[PDB]
């Protein structure tokens, strides 16, 4: 009967699965764990620019905390 | 006697109009179509695995011809010429002249497949069941000339589809 | 064969690897079926060429061919009759 | 028909009808492909007497 | 090898040309019943990669089915010319391939091959559905017996 | 690095669209007492490739009357705009986190009419132009319903940011709150998708569009949950939902006769539109009536 | 094969010209040069939808001239296959209409069923279609053993298969709006346009050949034809579907009381002698010999006698020259009368719904073009 559609849809299922999968992980790879900080408004953007300038390595995704001040 | 079809007199009561309004507003006859189709989906198909399996036929099946022969190998055809006297498409051409052993049997038996109708009048017309409608049908060719049969082609198919045809005609002569 | 499967798939065939000097593999068709088994495979008879074979005669083909179309062993149509008239053969006498 | 009860109950719901009772694919209930020989009846005018063509 | 690469490419080019070719009809006469009576569930052809579709610009093989009258003769020729290359035509039925019953009548051409270059001939009056299915199978096998890129490389 | 993701957003879709054709035929197979393609590889798995591989090998028969410029440009945009459609989809974290992704989604959906119009006008055939004339009139007709429906449901989200959609649904699928609009949208996406030589690309475009529009409905109404520490759970839930919706596209495509032209517009203007107007009016008053207006930030 | 050429006052149509003739084989012209038996498969090739019913018309026609009646047994088989053709035709008629609209699934369920009765044709005659079974004098061969049980099993399950055809089309508002209020034909116009069969039945007119002038053995059977109210393409669609339901009972009534007796008239001058009788009786050889050379000589005269083919009033008008060959057989067909009113039929409606009018008209290009 119909269980033969599953091989037909499974390929598309896996094929449709990669984009969301790929975006999920390389964002972690590019941004080091945390997601790419979304900037829907000016505030989140200049928050990011302050982070990038304060990192010193010129990378927002690198975060420095209480250890950074003495 | 007869019965009407279209007339329905749909009742205009509050309950009945609710069902009609509900049917239009939240579609119900359409979802019925979905339910019927889905029920169709969860049912094993009727497709046949050709050529690994081919659909059923009958002992009376009319297919590619074959000129049969007696138990000892004699041609059953005698050129009585009844077959083309009833061949509706005049696909049969027959000539006869003397044979070596005093006989004067046939020489030409060409049933043009591209003219033949496969009605089976020839095998019924034959008084000695010489020409028959064989069970085979897988004889498609890529040349128009191939389907133009001759005496030797007919006789070869008679020797090819022999055991099958003999069993069929043994299982069908009581009906005829 | 089978009884479980519905009418039209109860009996079936897997074709050989080589038949009649022709390779039978990824390409195959229905003409490979020998004439005796064409009956049983097509449900024209319950009982197969096993149990009781059909009758035996000298003139039945020793082996069932395949469809020979498109191959060097094709069929060719030709006139089976004889030339009706013959020309007047001229004597080859020296002359006059 | 093969199909377990969960398939049968599923389609019986979607159809709303008993599909198991009568299916559209023939099964072993059909007549055997080989059948006993027939003995069809004689002609209605097969009498060899009082059967002249003039009547 | 030089011949090996063109051999692999030739197979790949025509391996599915015999499995993705999509039939085309004109559906003239009683042969137009088996035309799509094979599209019926019993003798499924959609499984064979073939599937009926008119779309004369976007089809592979046309199964000429029925009696070919002189009056329609322009229509078939204009369809076959509009047919893209590669193209094949299948003559289903005795009337289509060789006139059959009406061969002697005044308003049918004696065979389709007098009008179009005709590929595999499937006989029958009408050809019982699987006979064309067998005929279509022969056409796909004929597609394998092709040396398109091989012939080009030989030249 | 970004280039990898863009390819990783296009290639699997194209493979998925390729295998949608096998799905389109075969899920309709056993739903037809049929088997579907089973001779081309195991269970027809090679049929996606086979059709996508033989069509390109055919010569591109273009009529002389057809202008080669438009006859090529119109198919080109028919895919390219349909390929950027997939981009702002909130698959865990979307590619471009547009603050106005809904407008970006719908506006590019408004340019798919140009592929049909030009490829029909350039053909210079009486059958072709009326077909293009029919298709352009239908798609632009359902455009007004598409936007009004979106305005109604999105009002309860907070802003046109597609990334906010997941947060809005969360606990409850938003189909529960706008089911009268849900079937309104599902019929609308069917009509726009045109689904009740240089051609494999077009069929791929009109089939990628089916998956996305189904995916757009999936993210819209048939919501899900997203754990920041395991986005893969949201991935599987999302693809499964849009797969089922694509199956429904196939389910009804083999369950209905066609719509006549007059009824095609009668259904929209005289039935769908006035009902859509009321529902939009309902979906704007209600958040104000209940002090449940979502935050813009 | 249809060359519809027709005018577009914008999207609105004012006159449709159906240039039929695309399949014109001069069937009657060839019939002039064949004997009665040889001309028989031509009728078998006329309506290649309900083929055995065409044999019915030609048979009784030649029976009428010959003043020979079929044996009672053969009469009952003919109506069994006559109604199977009715099942054959209406199944094709409703679905091709639905295929023209855009409904696909009804086409394939019903065409899955079509194999079963085509398979039955194989068992009884030897061909899927073009059986050439019904001949002057009755039927050629007898029913194979067990065939009656097999058709009983198919019939006992076929009423189930009708339900879905009704369920997803009759109730579907999509099918309604695409089939109602189209091809509306008033009663007197239908009758005076020469229409036959369903157009009369659909438009409210109480008339049916199978009941008003019951031919063959339709006397004993009892059923009710479905005359409707409006007569549009939708109403005729219910008439078509209900006719399959009606045909199911007609199959039932002949099935359960099939009489015993011979399959062919005991007249060797008109029916070929039996094969066993052929090889023992000197008269049998002579009668068989000449019957397949020239055939029975039909006394002069002319008849038009028609039957209720599922297409409509199908009749053949043959003139006999007093020899063993017909002189001229005008092929009266329901389709030609059906299509004769196409100009009015498509009036007042657009292309996408007059194609539905084409579906309900049950036009097949073997009855018109011959
Ligand atoms: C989606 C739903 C869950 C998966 C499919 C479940 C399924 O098929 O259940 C069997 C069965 C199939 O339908 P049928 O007509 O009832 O089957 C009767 C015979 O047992 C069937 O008899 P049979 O002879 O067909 O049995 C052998 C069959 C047995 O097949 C199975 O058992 C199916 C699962 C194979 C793995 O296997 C084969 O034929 C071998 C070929 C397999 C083809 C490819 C299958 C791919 C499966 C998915 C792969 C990953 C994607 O369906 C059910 O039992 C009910 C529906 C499924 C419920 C699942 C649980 C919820
Ligand atoms: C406090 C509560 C406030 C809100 C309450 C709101 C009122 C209650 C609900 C109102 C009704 C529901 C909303 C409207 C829906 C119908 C609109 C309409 O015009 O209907 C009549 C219409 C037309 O019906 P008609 O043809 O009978 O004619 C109706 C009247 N005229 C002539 C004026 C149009 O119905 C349709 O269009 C049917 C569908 C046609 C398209 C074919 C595909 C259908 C697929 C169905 C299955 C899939 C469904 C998927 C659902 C989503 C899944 C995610
Ligand atoms: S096949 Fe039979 S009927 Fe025909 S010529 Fe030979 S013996 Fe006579
Ligand atoms: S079956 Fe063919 S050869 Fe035989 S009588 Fe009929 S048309 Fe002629
Ligand atoms: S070959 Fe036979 S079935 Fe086909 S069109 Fe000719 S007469 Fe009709």
């Amino acid at each position: 009967m119909w269980f033969e559609i599953l091989p037909g849809i499974a390929v598309m299922a896996a094929c449709l699965f990669i984009p969301g999968m790929a975006t999920a992980h390389i964002h972690k790879f590019t941004n080091g764990g945390k997601e790419k900080r979304v900037a829907h408004f000016s505030y989140q953007w200049n928050l990011m620019e302050r982070d990038r300038c304060i990192s010193g390595v010129n990378r927002y995704h690198v975060t420095k905390g209480l250890e950074n001040i003495d | 006697t007869y019965k009407f079809v279209n007339m329905r007199e749909p009742s205009m009561d509050m309950k009945s109009v609710t069902d009609r309004a509900a049917q239009t507003l939240l579609w119900t006859e359409l979802v019925r179509g979905l339910g019927m189709t889905l029920s169709y989906l969860f049912r094993e198909p009727a497709t046949i695995n050709y050529p690994f399996e081919k659909g059923p036929l009958s002992p009376r099946f009319r297919g590619e011809h074959a000129l049969r022969r007696y138990p000892s190998g004699e041609e059953r055809c005698i050129a009585c010429k009844l077959c083309e006297a009833v061949c509706p498409a005049q696909a049969i051409t027959i000539e006869a002249e003397p044979r070596a052993d005093g006989s004067r049997r046939t020489t030409r038996y060409d049933i043009d497949m591209t003219k033949c109708i496969y009605c089976g009048f020839c095998q019924e017309a034959c008084p000695v069941d010489a020409i028959v409608e064989g069970p085979n049908f897988e004889f498609s060719t890529e040349t128009h000339e191939e389907l133009l049969y001759n005496k030797e082609k007919l006789l070869n198919n008679g020797d090819k589809w022999e055991a099958e045809i003999a069993a069929n005609i043994q299982a069908d002569y009581l009906y005829r | 064969e089978d009884n479980k499967q519905f009418f039209g798939r109860h009996r079936w065939v897997i074709y050989t690897t080589e038949m009649n000097g022709r390779d039978t593999f990824w390409d195959v068709d229905g003409s490979m079926v020998p004439p005796e088994w064409h009956r049983w495979l097509h449900c024209m008879t319950d009982d197969p060429p096993t149990t009781k074979p059909p009758t035996a005669r000298k003139y039945i083909w020793t082996n069932h061919k395949f469809n020979v179309s498109g191959t060097p062993q094709q069929y060719v149509p030709y006139s089976t009759t004889r030339k009706k008239i013959q020309e007047w053969v001229p004597p080859s006498t020296p002359y006059k | 028909a093969s199909a377990t009860r969960v398939i049968q109950l599923l389609r019986n719901w979607a159809s709303g009808r008993d599909l198991q009772a009568k299916l559209q694919l023939r099964y072993q209930e059909i007549s055997k492909r080989t059948q006993p020989p027939p003995k069809l009846p004689v002609g209605p005018s097969h009498k060899l007497s009082n059967n002249y063509y003039c009547t | 090898r030089g011949e090996y690469v063109v051999a692999k490419l030739d197979d790949l080019v025509n391996w599915a040309r015999r499995s993705s070719l999509w039939p085309m009809t004109f559906g003239l006469a009683c042969c137009a019943v088996e035309m799509m009576h094979m599209a019926a569930p019993r003798y499924d052809m959609d499984r064979f990669g073939v599937v009926f579709r008119a779309s004369p610009r976007q089809s592979d093989v046309m199964i000429v089915a029925g009696t070919l009258t002189n009056k329609m003769a322009p229509a078939l020729r204009k369809v076959y010319d509009q047919m893209p290359e590669p193209r094949y035509v299948v003559s289903m039925g005795s009337c289509a391939n060789g006139g059959g019953y009406y061969h002697y009548s005044y308003s049918v051409v004696r065979g389709c091959d007098r009008i179009v270059p005709v590929d595999i001939y499937v006989p029958g009056c009408p050809p019982t559905a699987e006979a064309l299915l067998y005929g279509i199978l022969q056409l796909q096998r004929k597609i394998k017996r092709e040396k398109r890129l091989r012939i080009w490389y030989r030249r | 690095m970004f280039m990898i993701n863009i390819l990783s957003l296009i290639i699997p879709i194209l493979l998925a669209v390729a295998f949608l054709t096998l799905v389109e035929r075969k899920v309709l197979g056993y739903m037809q007492l049929r088997k579907g393609p089973n001779v081309v590889g195991p269970y027809g798995l090679l049929q996606p490739i086979a059709d996508a591989l033989k069509l390109v090998t055919k010569e591109p028969l273009r009529p002389g009357t057809s202008s080669i410029s438009m006859f090529i440009i119109a198919p080109i945009l028919g895919l390219s705009l349909a390929l950027t459609m997939w981009v702002p989809l909130p698959m865990p974290y979307p590619l471009i986190n547009m603050n106005l992704g809904v407008l970006f989604m719908l506006a590019m959906s408004s340019l798919a009419v140009y592929s049909i119009l030009w490829s029909g006008w350039a053909s210079n055939s009486k059958y072709a132009l009326i077909g293009a004339l029919r298709a352009v009139a239908q798609t632009i007709s359902y455009e007004v319903t598409l936007a009004i429906i979106l305005l109604s449901v999105l009002l309860m989200n907070g802003s046109y940011t597609l990334s906010t959609l997941i947060t809005t649904q969360e606990h409850i699928w938003m189909i529960f709150t706008s089911w009268p609009l849900a079937m309104m949208w599902f019929i609308s996406t069917l009509a726009e998708t045109n689904r009740a030589g240089p051609f494999a690309m077009f069929f791929m475009a009109e089939y990628a569009n089916i998956i996305m529009m189904n995916a757009f409905t999936a993210i819209l109404f048939l919501g899900a949950s997203h754990d920041p520490h395991t986005p893969e759970l949201y991935t599987i839930n999302f693809v499964l939902k849009t797969l089922a919706l694509t199956i429904t596209f196939l389910w009804i495509r083999a369950s209905y006769p066609r719509f006549r032209y007059d009824q095609l517009m009668h259904l929209l203007w005289k039935s769908f539109l006035p009902l859509t107007l009321a529902l939009c009016m309902w979906h704007i008053s209600l958040p104000i009536m209940t002090a449940s207006i979502p935050p813009q930030s | 094969v249809l060359r519809l050429v027709m005018e577009l006052s914008g999207e609105m149509v004012r006159k449709c010209d159906p240039h039929i003739g695309l399949l014109h084989r001069g069937t009657e012209k060839l019939i002039e040069y064949k004997t009665y038996l040889q001309a028989l498969p031509y009728f078998d090739r006329l309506d290649y939808v309900s083929m055995m019913c065409n044999e019915q018309a030609y048979s009784l026609a030649v029976e009428k001239l010959l003043n020979i009646q079929p044996p009672p047994r053969a009469q009952w088989i003919r109506v069994l296959f006559g109604e199977i053709t009715r099942l054959l035709n209406h199944i094709m008629a409703v679905t091709t209409h639905a295929l023209d609209i855009g409904a696909m699934t009804p086409f394939f369920w019903m065409f899955e069923e079509r194999e079963k009765m085509f398979e039955f044709y194989e068992r009884v005659s030897g061909a899927r279609m073009h059986a050439a079974y019904i001949r002057p004098g009755g039927v050629h061969q007898d029913l194979p053993l067990g065939l009656l049980d097999d058709i009983y099993e198919f019939s006992k399950n076929f009423s189930f298969r009708i339900d879905e055809l009704e369920e997803m089309l009759t109730n579907n508002r999509i099918w309604r709006n695409r089939t109602v209020d189209i091809g509306v034909v008033t009663a007197e116009d239908a009758l005076n346009y020469g229409f036959s069969g369903v157009m009369l039945r659909g438009s409210g007119i109480q008339w049916d050949l199978r009941k008003t002038q019951p031919y063959d053995v339709y006397d004993q059977v009892e059923f009710d034809v479905p005359i409707g109210s409006r007569g549009d393409c939708y109403d005729r669609y219910l008439c078509r579907v209900e006719e399959m339901r009606q045909s199911l009972r007609i199959i039932s009534q002949c099935l359960n009381k099939m009489p015993p007796g011979e399959i062919k008239v005991d007249d060797a001058k008109v029916s070929p002698p039996k094969r066993a009788e052929m090889k023992t009786s000197m008269e049998s050889l002579i009668h068989h010999f000449k019957l397949y050379t020239e055939g029975y000589q039909v006394p002069p005269g002319a008849t038009y006698t028609a039957i209720e083919a599922p297409k409509g009033e199908f009749g053949v008008y043959l003139v006999s020259d007093g020899s063993s060959r017909p002189y001229r057989c005008k092929i009266k067909a329901p389709g030609f009368a059906h299509l004769a009113g196409l100009d009015k039929m498509s009036k007042g409606h657009m292309l996408a719904d007059v194609v539905a009018i084409i579906g309900t008209q049950d036009i097949v290009f073997g009855e018109v073009d011959r």
